[PDB]
């Protein structure tokens, strides 16, 4: 450290630290939408992993000795970083042999810059060498924090500037799916207060094998494992199929409710449209019901399109909610809509006007739309890495002997069941579906309104991949006039997505057509009360 | 009977949250007061509905916060604030609008909570207005967290509306006492670095704008950097504005440390 | 172990050192049940030490002038040149925990760590004695060079932090706690200059610098036994440290016990706020802008060290939101002693945290309506009120932002408390938010709707604390409302009003059924959310009735409906005929059946009804300025009938009862139906209840009566009110016997005069005689600084009646009390005692001051002794009192022209003669 002071540690040398970090995290974003004239070159690659490492350790030495650095220059140098992270070409470099040193450098730092803001002095976070295991030990206490300290907008997020909360959330995400630490960061914290302590091995510092299962039978220990697979996400195909064996095993009914809820979230890690697995860089597909338009396409319409490029694209820097976009900078303009034997990304200048009008502006999550049943059927030609194909034929069995169990787990089976329908990829698949829950209404009581309001979104998407034919219409038409009259207002809110997947693209019955004044009655009524007055009423049933 | 109905849904409920379900102990609430309306028991209807709010809340931070799912997407979001649509309506009809306002703070800190921070800007308005005719801090400091939500939202423009209703009153009540005294400090500090961020035109420059302006162009420490702040991005200083957020980083909060950060990279 | 705390011919001073000698031998005499009998009963004559015995140890000879496993010479406790305490931590050490060659722990198989517990808190009640024993060698004549390498002090003591179990790590946490205590305390928080006078008496190198960080770490210990035992040591040592010379340690051990907040053991959280009571928050907050390094302390944070607003938003508002009914009361009595603490920024008085601590200091060494209310202008601290608003800032905000049955339910108890200690109609610019925008109604319209809820009221631990608080928040509005229901004449207030009283009409309703087994305007049968109240408190009335136990301040019914008749009174005073005469009816039914279970607070709901059915600076300022003015503007001033079957129920119970907070309430019923002229028909035949009052006064002469105290200043204002109408004759025969044959004047006698003085100076020829008896009484009772109080009432109606009556007595109490001064017989110990004798030579007149012949012999005068501040404080209040008639009653030019007559020598107290009487 002597010469680090002189040959860097100047301060002439250390103000370019902040006009070089500017410099780094513009051109990382356009790589997404960049020609291969414009991408960096696999040469000047490994310069480009070195510089990440020496720019954050400016960051760190300024809250030492003199101040905050700029807290500007808290928000340029933590930009560099975000984005070689994000990229295939600039993660991989950081995970090698080579890089032991600066892949747990940027664990001590990213973890001093968030305890020098956020822990006040006397506090904490929430409540082989040394410095390897002094950095893997480092990234387990960070990622208990979003739940409680980076959360945007918790009582315990006063602290951070909220600046940051953007900047450090993405970033803890990122360093815990290094081969480095992975293996520790999946084992919850009441596992090692147990005697659980197997030696690691994988030519690095830890390479615990997974958990196994006699230790998830209590339900405490099971709430924390779940925890570290969604935010964490996978890996390389291999550690994918590693969780899968895990939790069936565990299919004492307080632990059956909680797994058949951690088997809905992993195969939308295989839904997702970039690298499937990584929720710091991507989120879940969705798909526009509405079509192209027919508007455009003529000499006065492709002057349509540039005009009102312009005018949408600083509301979302205004209006919007940036659930995809961690970074600080202005033209992120980034749906995930696919192209479909699933193809290119879709601009977001390019789907001007598809996104449905049932989601706030740019918010990315499950919304019961997602795949809309146009996209159903040009992918799998039916009209009336992970194998994905292999883990849907496996769970219709087990759903359905269930059904054919205590009232508890009859409500959280059907709603399991509607998420994965994301991802059926025949029409054997489909047929299956709709058979098992026609023989439950006339079995199970009809007055239980949990039970009502999961099964209405799940009978109608299978009458929509399905022929909507005469001996499918009498039974799926007569559901729909009755939870309409129900007093239970969120069940109010999934029986008008069970008309959509009906009136979309299937033509339908001439007869059963003339029940569309069933549906078009309900909607007069409830706009004059709430034309006046939406404050009162509701939100997201409005 | 229909009395002795109502004592039948009360053994249930509790057997079930050590039995930890909680849609379920949570459908169980909405029955014991649906026969209170068959008779008449006023503000105990209004105890079995707002029991029921306790429960759609809780099960969703095991699907947002705790258990952080991709597939949780707001059923029991949309059921928490539909049993707080009847409660609210039936504390007016008796005539406490005090309770009222007790409710609709329940529902804004969870919105906040689960990532809506532009509905959560929203409710913090609904429950103001139901006491300002009766508590007048009770009433500015449901206001205060209704200015942390606009700058999660991003609504810096509609966060001008806000700041300059809270100052609006103290002037009429608190003329500062007290509770009052520090209402005053963080509204004179934030509606500063505001109006460097967006610089508002002399149209919709309103006569209250006009006069804090002229005073810099509260702690005799943070006093003195704030008249310099507004001089610097009329001169556009670049080395003048960047060797005061090394130097007012500790003195404000970091409610009022977010708003500094975005003056000085919309002047650099 | 009993009898010494009761000891602070009386039991000698040389008796109390025989008990001292017995223990030492019986320390050593083995057993293990003799062994552990005589270590209980020494760590108790240390904390409450009898005074006689206090003083012979900490002396430097002793012991030697009152007669005139260990293998050392220790030197007994009839040496010199030594304190026999600096003897007593040689002894107890040598035998029980420590070996005397090198530091090294004795072994449990040896002495029990039953017996090794009891010994390490001796060793600590001492240094709070003397402070010198800590730092002594073990043994006085070196123990044997050849076999041990190094001879080693008492600081091996401090090496049981690691030894096993609780109590002794507890008992090693708690024995560096009193020697930090007791070191600023006695050098004057000079650490510098005290520590160089021992290293070279005796050579130990044991500085502060190495004990904080060993109680710093027993803090962060394991168990929740060894957790309570060390935050008792820091309710003794961070109020010393963060004045002193080491504040720097000191603001860390704040810091610490911060972290302990939330460990799972509901004592180890209740003596944190305790140390979290005692902090002066304004001295905290001048070391936060002084520190540069400690603002970063460990891992270099950036920002500021906001010690008070997570002391108080995270901690202490914080623990009322706990489980325990335990941990939620002890929060609130925090609340009641932060804030005079606090210091927020930039105030309109204080500026600085420097001229903060000023103002504290300085007050210390420079000097019949219903209790809820007030009508006076209200002279109040300007800086006072704005603590006050800033802690019911953040507590009006857990009650209603709150998520938790918890949060609302111990936070209606933490408002009770503060309202008892700062009223609300003292201090209502605090308590204002909001109602009538200006004297204040403040917060009460959120507490009305706790209480109309059907949730709330179902338990009595903390619905009987909300309506002592929305009592008081009604009554701030009388100095300015006043001129359905008439008198309130704001009706933005009436529907708070028309709340409680409908409020409370319902509770003394479901209180008459209940003390009579009767089966369900105030009316609770059809409401549904009443009927739960009627199965509230019929649970805890099956208890009281089932377990016999009187004496229980706690009952939750008989505490229950000390609340519901305290806010009924409150209330009436606000109302009028017109509003209770459709209610007079009423509230008389349910207080014949509520008489018998709480009759001491049934009288006062009684008392009430019959008022209202009848009508009725910059450091310059603070130190000196503000001060200094206030002394010379005194100076120039100085140079100038349905009652009828409830009323008789009452008289019977005074003849029976013995209870006397009951016999003192019955005494003030009686005083009103004379003044509203109720004819003396209570009585109709015989005179039953006059006759008790006399044999009263027999049993307090003898000392035939527990509590004569409390009752003996409203005995006699019946007995002169009826005489206007028992006789003024009669009256003051009976006063006599009290005096001279009776217990002590400052509780019976000089209480007795209070009633008869102020109505008979202030309210013919057979009036003339009475006057002079009553003088004549008090001549004999000077002494007392009460008895100065009744004498500037006498002195003001003579230069109003007659003027040349005016000049004869001011000169008879010239030559009376002057004589006294001089012996020192007045006793003006307190400083309640010299403000009211300064007021006198004001109000005494001029003629009987003229001549300075008298008053310059009653100044320069020497005591008996000056050896105890007994006699020392009575002497300094002679001189200071006599010479504020030296200054305004005559100027400099009288006063030096007598002293050449008067041979007064300057050698009168010379640094001969003060050293021959301290001694002496």
């Amino acid at each position: 450290w002597s010469k680090l002071n002189d040959l860097f540690g100047d301060a002439a040398l250390y103000q370019s630290l902040p006009t070089l970090a500017r410099a780094l995290a513009q051109y990382l974003v356009v790589v997404s939408k960049l020609p291969s004239h414009l991408h960096l070159p696999p040469e000047k690659e490994k310069d480009i992993v070195k510089f990440v490492v020496a720019t954050l350790e400016a960051l760190s030495w300024h809250l030492i000795h003199e101040q905050i650095p700029l807290s500007l220059d808290l928000q340029a140098g933590l930009d560099c970083c975000c984005l070689a992270l994000q990229l295939p070409g600039l993660w991989s470099v950081v995970s090698s042999t080579e890089f032991v040193t600066h892949a747990c450098s940027l664990i001590h730092c990213v973890h001093f810059i968030l305890e020098a803001v956020a822990v006040q002095p006397g506090e904490q976070l929430l409540s082989n060498p040394k410095y390897i295991t002094a950095a893997c030990e480092m990234v387990a206490e960070m990622v208990e924090s979003l739940q409680s300290v980076l959360a945007l907008g918790h009582k315990r997020n006063s602290g951070v500037p909220a600046f940051l909360t953007p900047l450090l959330r993405n970033i803890i995400i990122s360093l815990a799916r290094l081969p480095l630490v992975n293996s520790y960061t999946r084992v919850p914290p009441l596992v090692w207060k147990l005697g659980w302590s197997p030696k690691p091995g994988g030519d690095f510092g830890t390479a615990f094998p997974e958990i196994p299962v006699e230790f998830l039978q209590e339900k405490e220990v099971f709430k924390e494992f779940i925890y570290r697979i969604n935010t964490l996400g996978w890996t390389s195909r291999t550690q994918f199929e590693e969780t899968w064996a895990t939790l069936l095993g565990v299919l004492r009914t307080q632990i059956n409710v909680l797994a058949v809820q951690a088997i809905t979230s992993l195969v939308l890690s295989a839904m997702t449209v970039p690298v499937a697995g990584n929720p710091a860089v991507s989120c879940l597909e969705q798909q526009p019901r509405n079509k192209p338009l027919k508007a455009l396409d003529t000499r006065f319409g492709r002057k349509l399109s540039i005009i009102r490029g312009i005018v949408e694209q600083e509301i979302q820097a205004m209006v919007s909610k940036r659930e995809n976009i961690a970074t600080h900078h202005l033209y992120q303009a980034w749906d995930p809509v696919p192209s479909l034997t699933t193809g290119a990304l879709i601009s977001h200048e390019k789907l001007l006007l598809q996104i449905n009008p049932e989601r706030e502006l740019g918010s990315m999550s499950y919304k019961l739309g997602q795949v809309s049943i146009h996209s159903v059927w040009l992918g799998n030609s039916i009209t009336p890495g992970v194998d994905i194909h292999s883990c849907s034929q496996f769970l219709l069995e087990l759903y359905s002997r269930w059904i054919l169990t205590p009232a508890i787990l009859i409500s959280e089976v059907v709603r399991s069941l509607l998420v994965v329908s994301d991802l059926f990829t025949e029409r054997n698949q489909f047929e299956l579906m709709y058979v098992t829950l026609t023989e439950l209404r006339r079995v199970h009581p009809s007055e239980d309104e949990i039970l009502a309001q999961y099964l209405v979104p799940a009978t109608c998407k299978a009458a929509a991949v399905l022929g909507m034919d005469k001996a499918v219409a009498e039974p799926v038409s007569r559901l729909l006039e009755s939870t309409l009259r129900s007093s239970h207002l969120p069940s109010r809110v999934g029986a008008l997505h069970g008309v959509l997947y009906v009136l979309e693209c299937d033509l339908l019955d001439d007869t059963a057509k003339q029940l569309i004044p069933v549906i078009s009655d309900y909607l007069l009524s409830n706009l004059k009360g709430i034309a006046h007055c939406v404050n009162i009423h509701s939100q997201q049933h409005v | 009977n229909v009395a002795e109905a109502g004592e039948q849904f009360g053994q249930l409920g509790r057997e079930l949250r050590a039995q930890e379900c909680l849609p379920y102990a949570a459908w169980c609430q909405l029955a014991v007061a649906r026969c209170q309306q068959a008779l008449f028991h006023g503000p105990g209807e209004a105890l079995a509905l707002t029991e029921a709010a306790r429960l759609f809340l809780r099960q969703e931070r095991d699907a947002r916060q705790r258990l952080v799912c991709p597939a949780a997407y707001g059923e029991p979001l949309q059921a928490a604030a539909s049993a707080l649509g009847a409660a609210v309506r039936l504390h007016l009809e008796l005539g406490q609008p005090a309770a009222a306002a007790a409710l609709c703070l329940e529902l804004a800190a969870a919105l906040r909570d689960l990532g809506q921070p532009a509905a959560a800007a929203g409710h913090f308005q609904r429950a103001a207005q139901l006491q300002l005719p009766q508590l007048p801090l009770a009433a500015l400091q449901a206001l205060g967290e209704a200015a942390s939500c606009q700058l999660l939202a991003r609504d810096y423009t509609g966060a001008l509306a806000v700041f300059t209703r809270m100052q609006r009153l103290a002037r009429e009540h608190g003329s500062a006492l007290g509770a009052f005294s520090d209402v005053l400090v963080r509204c004179e500090v934030s509606r500063v670095l505001l109006l460097l961020l967006l610089q508002p035109p002399p149209a919709k420059l309103l006569p209250e704008h006009a006069q804090t302006l002229e005073k810099y162009s509260l702690p005799e420490e943070l006093f003195l950097l704030l008249q310099s702040l507004v001089m610097a991005t009329h001169e556009k200083d670049t080395e003048a504005i960047k060797s005061l957020q090394v130097e007012m980083w500790p003195l404000l909060t970091a409610e009022q440390n977010h708003l500094l950060h975005l003056v000085l990279q919309e002047t650099i | 172990r009993y009898l010494v705390p009761l000891l602070q011919v009386s039991p000698s001073a040389e008796q109390l050192v025989q008990v001292y000698e017995l223990t030492l031998h019986h320390t050593q005499h083995q057993d293990h049940n003799v062994v552990t009998g005589a270590l209980e009963l020494l760590q108790q004559l240390f904390r409450t030490p009898p005074p006689e015995l206090l003083q012979t140890l900490t002396a430097v000879g002793g012991i030697g002038q009152l007669t005139a496993r260990i293998k050392g010479d220790i030197g007994q406790s009839t040496d010199d040149d030594s304190a026999p305490l600096v003897h007593c931590v040689r002894l107890l050490s040598a035998s029980f925990l420590l070996t005397g060659g090198k530091n090294v722990l004795v072994p449990d198989r040896d002495v029990r760590v039953s017996v090794k517990a009891l010994a390490l808190s001796c060793v600590g009640a001492a240094v709070a004695l003397h402070p010198e024993s800590f730092f002594s060698k073990l043994y006085k004549v070196p123990l044997d060079t050849t076999e041990y390498p190094e001879e080693q002090y008492v600081s091996d003591i401090l090496n049981y932090i690691d030894h096993g179990d609780p109590q002794v790590r507890g008992a090693t946490a708690i024995l560096c706690g009193t020697l930090i205590c007791s070191i600023l305390s006695r050098s004057r928080f000079h650490v510098g200059d005290w520590m160089g006078t021992i290293r070279t008496l005796t050579g130990n190198t044991f500085s502060l610098a190495d004990c904080i960080p060993l109680l710093r770490k027993t803090l962060k210990d394991e168990s929740s036994v060894t957790c309570k035992l060390a935050c008792t040591a820091v309710r003794n040592c961070v109020m010393s440290l963060c004045s002193s010379s080491y504040s720097e340690l000191g603001l860390q051990l704040i810091i610490d016990v911060l972290t302990l907040r939330n460990s799972s053991y509901w004592l180890v959280r209740t003596e944190l706020l305790e140390t979290l009571a005692e902090i002066d928050f304004r001295l905290v907050s001048f070391l936060e802008a002084k520190a540069e390094n400690l603002h970063r302390g460990a891992h270099h944070y950036t920002g500021l060290l906001k010690l008070q607003e997570r002391v108080l938003n995270n901690v202490v508002i914080h623990l009322l939101g706990d489980e325990d009914p335990r941990v939620r009361h002890v929060a609130a009595a925090s609340l009641i002693r932060l804030v005079p603490k606090l210091f927020y920024k930039c105030d309109q008085g204080q500026a600085d945290p420097v001229v903060a601590v000023a103002r504290d200091q300085s007050s210390v060494y420079l000097k019949r309506i219903y209790r809820g209310y007030n009508l006076l202008p209200s002279i109040t601290d300007v800086t006072m009120e704005n603590n006050l608003s800033r802690v019911i800032a953040a507590v009006s905000h857990e009650l209603i932002t709150s998520t938790t049955r918890a949060l609302t339910f111990g936070c209606c108890e933490a408002l009770c408390l503060l309202s008892t200690a700062f009223p609300v109609c003292i201090w209502s610019l605090g308590w204002h938010c909001g109602v009538p925008p200006l004297c204040t109604v403040g917060m009460a319209t959120m507490i009305l709707t706790l209480l109309s809820s059907a949730w709330f009221p179902l338990d009595l631990s903390a619905h009987q604390d909300a309506l002592i608080l929305a009592g008081n928040l009604l009554a701030a509005s009388a100095p300015k409302s006043l001129r359905v229901w008439p008198a309130l004449g704001d009706r933005a207030l009436v529907p708070m009003v028309e709340q409680l009283f409908s409020h409370l009409l319902k509770v003394i309703n479901i209180c008459a059924h209940v003390l009579d087994d009767v089966a369900p305007l105030g009316s609770f049968y059809h409401l549904p959310s009443y009927l739960r109240l009627h199965d509230v408190l019929k649970a805890t009335h099956a208890n009281y009735k089932v377990t016999l136990d009187l004496q229980n301040s706690t009952e939750k019914f008989g505490g229950f409906l000390r609340s519901a008749l305290d806010v009924l009174s409150q209330i009436l005073e606000l109302a009028t005929l017109q509003d209770i005469g459709k209610c007079v009816e009423e509230i008389l039914g349910y207080l014949k059946s509520c008489f018998s279970r709480e009759p001491m607070m049934a009288t006062v709901c009684v008392q009430q009804l019959l008022k209202t059915l009848f009508g009725t600076p910059g450091l310059y300022h603070y130190c000196f300025m503000a001060p200094y003015t206030h002394f010379t503007q005194a100076l120039a001033d100085a140079s100038l009938r349905l009652f009828e079957p409830l009323v008789i129920k009452a008289l019977k119970q005074y003849t029976t009862t013995t209870c006397v907070q009951l016999q003192k309430q019955v005494l003030d019923l009686l005083a009103q139906l004379v003044q509203l002229r109720v004819n003396y028909c209570l009585l109709d035949s015989d005179q039953v209840f006059i006759g008790f009052v006399l044999k009263q006064f027999e049993y307090i002469e003898v000392g035939q009566f527990r509590e004569s105290e409390a009752i003996i200043p409203n005995i006699f204002f019946f007995l002169v009110l009826l005489s206007y109408e028992i006789g003024i004759p009669k009256i003051i025969q009976l006063c006599d016997g009290i005096m001279a044959s009776g217990r002590k004047a400052v509780t019976h006698a000089i209480p007795a005069l209070q009633p008869i003085v102020h109505d008979l100076f202030v309210l013919g020829k057979e009036l003339e005689t009475q006057k002079e008896v009553v003088v004549s009484m008090l001549l004999r009772l000077i002494q007392y600084h009460q008895v100065l109080e009744m004498f500037i009432l006498v002195l003001q109606q003579c230069h109003k009646e007659n003027e040349d009556k005016w000049k004869r007595l001011s000169r008879q109490i010239a030559d009376i009390i002057l004589p006294m001064l001089a012996k020192q017989q007045m006793h003006i110990d307190s400083h309640e005692a010299l403000g009211v004798l300064n007021t006198l030579f004001e109000i005494l007149a001029p003629s009987s001051l003229r001549p300075v012949d008298m008053l310059l012999r009653s100044m320069f005068v020497t005591p008996n002794t000056m050896a105890s501040v007994s006699t020392v404080q009575l002497w300094i209040s002679g001189i200071l009192a006599i010479l504020r008639v030296l200054i305004s009653q005559s100027t400099e030019d009288i006063v030096l022209s007598r002293i050449q007559e008067l041979s007064f020598s300057p050698y009168l107290i010379s640094c001969t003669v003060i050293n021959r009487l301290r001694d002496g």
